[PDB]
């Protein structure tokens, strides 16, 4: 039963793997072209294997520049996750010495756990999700254009072109979905490429607070 | 005894009703799904629905789910939609500034 | 009974005319009272009073709506070409073929004075001129008119005549019209928005 | 003053202040709302404000 | 090198015509030949037609930098 749930696991795997690819971490094409049938071959079944760690990934090193920087992905099985589970995953991180970990939860988190997610370890970052939001990769959506993360040298180049200061740019709040998606630390610039009615693309720059 | 019958058992709690819309033009004589209810994230999270094309008339939800850069586009679509569905002509550059 | 029902429908509307001004006035106010400060600067950005950016280019390309001849679009290419033929129907010149047209238009637009224009627009006029090249091809094909100019029925050249002098004239005219439709710096774009939306 | 019974001239409401802004007329708005209606001259101490 | 547009905006016409008309109304010297004209502003626009007006505008940029332009040098169209 719960064939939909198995497809949900397939889809969340697909999308997180794709997201890690776009973010620049270690992802390979043979992984990205996996099918639902092959995943069924790889995985077990919803009533047989359950929600705990079966096919989650931590291979996501910073393949772009320095593999020492690495992503965890965790799949806690309980619906609501509390502070003790935070401690368990915290010691998991600390003993593994992995810098980053994406967290997905089933039915939300306890207020104490929600509180800890802002100050647990300034040396670590623990972006949080629910499977709800990862059933679709928002970049595939029509209503949202393409983004690019922009680099300090080009920051200087642009604000030289117009003779501005960075407080004179438009804004994008950190909590915004794509901001969460690329996990951008505040104080950076993102290039927005607005499609137009013609070949002329509309380029525009937006600063994250 | 009179309360439990009210309890929800299946479907989205926030939806009220949904209607299948049909078309006839020569390009295609097909169907499309139109729904009322103030929660976009739920309708997108099901099998069968081509979620990457789903569109909401109210600004706040699309901002909450797709980010402000999608809100900026929903304004302009909405204003142009209502102006023309009356039939008054306003140059688009005059509404782009407002968004 | 017919008179009573008809006067009921008359009164329904006549109540409206005053009332439908009740909300209109306060859109006209609330809008302009938040948006009358925005203005267009000499560097083609749109900035508030404190000097912050709203838009890097007004409208994306810097064209005001009071100079749009077309449907939101600065020119209607067909109209201009027909006009320019009518005022200069040079009888001395020979008519161009597909090859001469492309070579001539390349000869002119390669000059730097046109390169200063917005490239989008430059490519746009290219696309149109290619369009006219195809049609002159079809006409000469269907009638098999020889390009040498020697076929006895000279009238066969009147069918799709353009001459070089007309081509240069046409290009200079499109350059004007586009160059004189930019939102002049200092314009109160903010308040013009409000009047166009409240109206 | 206000009205023809007392020769009050005519009012240039807020709604024409807006139409005069849109044209980008900066000297005529100043002229039509200060130097003709109610210009006045005042002494200000620069030290205390 | 100067970057701003070479076309005279309409606001510039209005302000140069106003200021020069006020200068003509005082006993400032006048250099176009007058065909018996009396109104200060008809004279102002005649001096504009002949490109004699002695003014220089100073186009400010929002960073504080600027660009002088002779009134007798901009591109002028009715
Ligand atoms: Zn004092």
């Amino acid at each position: 039963d719960d064939e939909e749930e198995t497809y949900r696991l397939w889809k969340i795997r697909k999308t997180i793997m794709q997201l890690c690819h776009d973010r620049g971490y270690l992802v390979t094409q043979d992984e990205l072209d996996q099918t639902l049938e092959e995943f069924k071959a790889q995985s077990g079944d919803k009533p047989s294997e359950g929600r705990p760690r079966r096919t989650d990934l931590t291979v996501l090193v910073a393949h772009n520049d320095d593999p020492t920087d690495q992503m965890f992905v965790f799949f806690p099985e309980e619906p609501k996750v509390g502070i003790k589970t935070i401690k368990v995953y915290c010691q998991r991180m600390q003993e593994e010495n992995i810098t980053r970990a994406l967290i997905v939860v089933q039915q939300g988190m306890t207020p104490s756990a929600k509180q800890s997610l802002v100050d647990m370890a300034p040396k670590y970052i623990l972006e949080q999700f629910l499977q709800q939001e990862l059933l679709i990769n928002i970049t595939e959506h029509e209503l949202v254009p393409e983004h690019v993360v922009m680099t300090k040298e080009e920051v200087t180049e642009l604000l030289a072109r117009y003779k501005l200061r960075e407080n004179q740019l438009p804004r994008i709040q950190a909590g915004d979905p794509v901001a969460r998606y690329f996990g951008i630390k505040r104080g950076q610039v993102v290039k927005i490429i607005r499609p137009s009615e013609t070949a002329g693309r509309y380029i525009t720059y937006r600063l994250v607070q | 005894k009179e309360d439990l019958p009210k309890v929800v058992v299946q479907g989205i709690p926030e939806v009220s009703r949904a209607v299948i819309h049909i078309d006839e033009q020569s390009g295609k004589e097909k169907y499309k799904l139109l729904v009322e209810g103030d929660n976009l994230r739920a309708v997108m999270a099901t099998h069968g629905v081509k979620g990457t094309r789903t569109t909401s008339n109210n600004t706040y939800e699309v901002e909450k789910t797709l980010g402000i850069e999608a809100a900026r586009t929903t304004i302009i679509n909405e204003i142009q939609y209502t102006m023309v569905n009356h039939g008054m002509s306003i140059d688009r550059r005059h509404v782009m500034l407002l968004s | 009974t017919e008179f009573f029902f008809h006067t009921m429908a008359g009164r329904e509307g006549l109540v409206d005319t005053a009332v439908k001004t009740a909300e209109t006035g306060y859109m006209q106010r609330r809008l302009v009272k938040s948006l009358e400060d925005l203005c267009s600067q000499y560097d083609l950005t749109v900035r508030s009073s404190t000097g912050d950016i709203i838009q890097f280019i007004y409208g994306g390309d810097g064209l005001d709506p009071a100079a749009m001849e077309g449907k939101d679009e600065p020119l209607e290419f067909k109209r201009v070409l027909d006009n320019i033929k009518a005022v200069f129907p040079c009888p001395s010149e020979p008519a161009l073929s597909k090859n001469e047209l492309i070579l001539t238009t390349e000869s002119i637009m390669k000059k730097s004075e046109f390169l200063c224009c917005q490239d989008s627009f430059l490519q746009e006029i290219k696309k149109f001129i290619k369009g006219v090249s195809e049609k002159i091809k079809k006409t000469r094909d269907k009638y098999g008119i020889n390009d040498n100019g020697t076929t006895e029925p000279r009238v066969l050249y009147q069918l799709d005549r353009i001459t070089p002098t007309q081509v240069e004239k046409f290009l200079e005219t499109c350059r004007d019209k586009y160059m004189r439709a930019q939102m002049e710096p200092g314009s109160a774009v903010g308040a013009l928005c409000a009047q166009s939306i409240g109206e | 003053t206000e009205g023809r019974s007392r020769d009050g001239g005519l009012r240039l409401g807020e709604m024409e202040r807006d139409c005069l802004i849109g044209y980008g007329a900066s000297m005529l708005l100043l002229e039509r709302l200060m130097i003709s209606s109610d210009a006045f001259e005042v002494d200000v101490c620069g030290q205390c404000g | 090198k100067r970057i701003t547009t070479p076309y005279m905006t309409k606001y510039e016409r209005a302000r140069v015509l106003g200021t020069r008309a006020l200068q003509i109304a005082m006993c400032a010297p006048v250099m176009v030949e007058l065909e018996g004209e009396t109104d200060p502003l008809l004279i102002a626009m005649k001096e504009l037609k002949a490109r004699k007006i002695p003014i220089i505008i100073r186009r400010y940029l929002p960073d504080g930098s600027y660009e002088d332009w002779g009134v007798d040098e901009l591109i002028i169209t009715d």
